[PDB]
């Protein structure tokens, strides 16, 4: 399931 | 016996202190001395909240 | 005694300086309340929904503490019933923590920024706490300093 | 005990009336040496502690004339307006000015500096300020 | 010569930087009303230098001992306060004035009263000396100084109770710089010397003795017996005193027999 | 071991308290100096845990200086006020300007490096901060 | 110039992008305040140039073997999360 489409993480923003 | 009801009187003040409850160490002895004679504590609660309410009225 | 223990109780609250009249309608106001609750669920599961509710605005290890003392109070039941009661009413460092760079085997983490951004907040809070008293500071005496002559001096109001 | 000198050649209807206000300073100048003397351990502790006691009145007697320059500023100060502003001070520390010097004359220290204040209470049974 | 002026440079003599100049505070023209005011407020910054040269003298050399650091680093938590009332009164001046600065610091001229004077009379004391020579300030009743020592002594008597808890438990007292008043020599006649000069004056005369000998008992109880292990303070002191004397008899009753040997010293020898 | 130069045209009122500031700065260009180059491996595995434990501090100073910016754009922040504010940075980087100074004096890596930590913390017996 | 157009350019000095131009990141007017922390902050982005281009390099040639490849790529890994601090 790492090559399918996964939610995106989040991360890249500044929670 | 009284070293085992030191020690179990000293941890009952930790979750007295983080559960942010302003019984002092002398307030807790009289309270649990207290409830340890079979009084409801659903009573309680409201003796202190009016003892410190008209505590406050004096100030 | 438990006709005194509700003398002694009442000596405590009674802050100190008529105290010898007082201590008399105040041990009225202890039974006027006492008896209006006697004329009108289990106890470990009080403290879980309290230690929900401080996880969930941060301060973990806290709440994993207020649980690890009622585990050990098992090996009395009535008495913490009575704490998670007034749980509201009472009045409003360590270098060995996060810092990943001290340890023995700590493991690879990457970047967090989430770390450092609620340790800007711990400095931000003490910025802000001694401007607050040079606000509280500087009122409480230029609320006097500027006034009515003889209103704050209680000399004059004799 | 201190004296004063005002001038030569002033209105005479401002000396009759300046006269009327310095004996809140002159009664100020023996509070303020009587706390910095009997404050020295060789009095005891209790010429302390009325000593400290003592201070309070003074700063509160320092804020009540920095309340009246600013006051003054906006011209609002006339004199005849000063000489009913500071009477709560010229009460007060005609009490102060008078125990400073009743416990000096005979040297009081430990509990005939108590009994003092015990007597110097019950005159003012009618005073209730 | 502006009163705001004044109000400029008195901000600054309350440090001790200096029109107004260096002991009063000399200034030099404006009206006599100004300079009056001007030299009491100005002479308060002196104070804060006499206060200021002992904590700076004294943190250069590395001779003051453990307890003249104690006292050395708490004249600075009670200065960082009077440089926070500075911040506050700088700010306004961009309204107050000469008569409203006497009511804002009508206390500080009271604590750097206290300060200013509790570090001239402990000038050469050093070690425990010193611990009870901040104690002898105590001894006062107003309740607003009694209330401010009574702090600095709890302080300045943390290193005099770190000696004592190593001393009494462990028995291993180690002070390069002599204060502890147990001065050791380089087992029970000699090595142990009670200081008449470094005890403390919190603590009695004989008080001073149960601790040299729970010490004793317990750095003998290692080296030659070859062995290895306020009113709440008293009674530290006993609960310390009928354990470990009354442990090494039974260490010297069991393991010796020191009992044994005098009744058979008796039998023989007499 | 810097040296600072500020003014020839200055107010004196200002020129002796920007000297009172600068020794949290000296103290810290020689910190600094001590993680960048005490981090080389030919130093033992002591020298360098020391040099990574004395980093996160260095962090939190930085973190220090940011809160003043943002609280210097309000105008909130006066010369003298911030000689109050910096109080905390002035007696910590003034521990670790020591201990990089008096680790390089003798040159010490290992357990030389252990003891000296052991009798610096020995010395602030009655510091507890 | 203003500090808000300087925070611009260094957002993209952080990545070998570049008043900030391109070993040091000579910056060139503005206070000396200003010039003295990008100077610092500009080689910052200047040494992710330095590991861009080895994991670029060697993920061209086939010889490399396989050890050099979960080496090539275990440094992007440790890229991506500098990727994501630069979005944040």
């Amino acid at each position: 399931a790492t090559l399918f489409a996964q939610a995106l993480p989040r991360d890249a923003h500044s929670t | 016996n009284l070293n085992a009801v030191r020690e179990t009187m000293d941890v009952l003040l930790e979750i007295s202190r983080i559960l942010n409850t302003g019984l002092d160490m002398e307030t807790l002895s009289i309270c649990v001395r207290l409830c340890e004679q079979g009084i409801n504590p659903e009573a309680l609660s409201s003796v202190i909240k009016e003892l410190r309410k008209a505590t406050e009225a004096l100030k | 005694s438990i006709t005194q223990l509700f003398d002694d109780l009442c000596e405590a609250l009674l802050p100190a300086a008529n105290r010898k009249r007082a201590k008399r309608s105040l041990k009225k106001v202890a039974y006027n309340a006492l008896f209006t609750n006697l004329f009108q669920l289990p106890a470990r599961n009080k403290i879980l929904m309290l230690s929900f509710d401080l996880r969930v605005g941060g301060l973990g290890p806290k709440a994993d503490r207020l649980e690890e003392l009622v585990e050990e109070l098992e090996a009395v039941g009535s008495v913490l019933d009575l704490l998670v009661q007034l749980a509201g009413s009472g009045p409003p460092r360590d270098y060995f923590l996060n810092n990943k760079h001290v340890g023995r085997n700590v493991p690879y983490s990457g970047y967090d920024c989430d770390d450092l951004s609620v340790f800007e907040m711990d400095v931000q809070s003490l910025i802000s706490r001694e401007e607050c008293l040079c606000h509280s500071m500087i009122q409480e005496t230029l609320q006097v300093m500027e006034a009515a002559p003889g209103t704050g001096l209680p000399t004059v109001g004799l | 005990s201190r004296t004063f000198l005002v001038d030569p050649n002033l209105d005479l209807s401002i000396r009759e009336l300046v006269h009327r206000i310095l004996p809140v300073a002159a009664s100020y100048s023996a509070v303020t040496r009587f706390i910095e003397e009997k404050s020295s351990f060789e009095y005891g502790q209790v010429n302390h502690a009325l000593a400290a006691a003592m201070r309070t009145l003074v700063k509160e007697h320092l804020i009540l004339v920095s309340q009246l320059e600013q006051l003054h500023r906006q011209g609002l100060l006339s004199l005849q307006k000063l000489w009913f502003y500071i009477q709560p001070a010229m009460r007060t520390m005609d009490i102060l000015a008078s125990l400073a010097t009743s416990v000096d004359k005979g040297e009081c220290l430990g509990g005939s500096t108590l009994s003092l204040l015990h007597d110097r209470s019950f005159s003012y049974t009618g005073d209730s300020q | 010569i502006t009163e705001a002026a004044l109000v400029r440079d008195i901000l600054y003599v309350f440090q001790g930087i200096d029109n107004i100049k260096m002991n009063c505070y000399k200034v030099e023209n404006l009206s006599r009303s100004l300079r009056d005011t001007a030299v009491r407020l100005s002479e308060l910054g002196w104070l804060h230098n006499k206060i200021r040269r002992y904590t700076d003298q004294r943190s250069l050399d590395r001779s003051f001992g453990l307890v003249g650091q104690s006292f050395c680093a708490a004249l600075h938590q009670e200065l960082r306060e009077y440089y926070r009332l500075l911040s506050v009164l700088h700010s306004q001046l961009q309204s107050l004035t000469l008569r409203r600065l006497l009511v804002w610091t009508y206390d500080p001229k009271i604590r750097l009263k206290t300060l200013a004077a509790l570090v001239d009379h402990c000038q050469g004391r050093k070690g425990g000396e010193l611990a009870s020579a901040v104690h002898a300030y105590t001894k006062t009743g107003d309740p607003y100084m009694r209330s401010l020592v009574q702090h600095i002594l709890s302080l300045v008597s943390h290193p005099v109770l770190s000696f004592l808890y190593r001393w009494i438990y462990d028995g291993e007292l180690e002070d390069t710089y002599h204060e502890f008043f147990v001065a050791s020599d380089p087992l029970w006649h000699d090595k142990y010397t009670l200081r008449k000069s470094m005890i403390p004056s919190f603590m009695t005369m004989d008080q001073s003795r149960k601790v040299l000998l729970i010490g004793k008992s317990i750095n003998f109880l290692h080296q030659v017996c070859h062995d290895q292990t306020e009113n709440a303070f008293q009674g530290k002191i006993d609960a310390a005193y009928f354990e470990t004397s009354k442990y090494l008899l039974d260490v010297l009753n069991k393991k010796y027999s020191l009992l044994d040997h005098m009744q058979a010293m008796r039998r023989y020898l007499l």
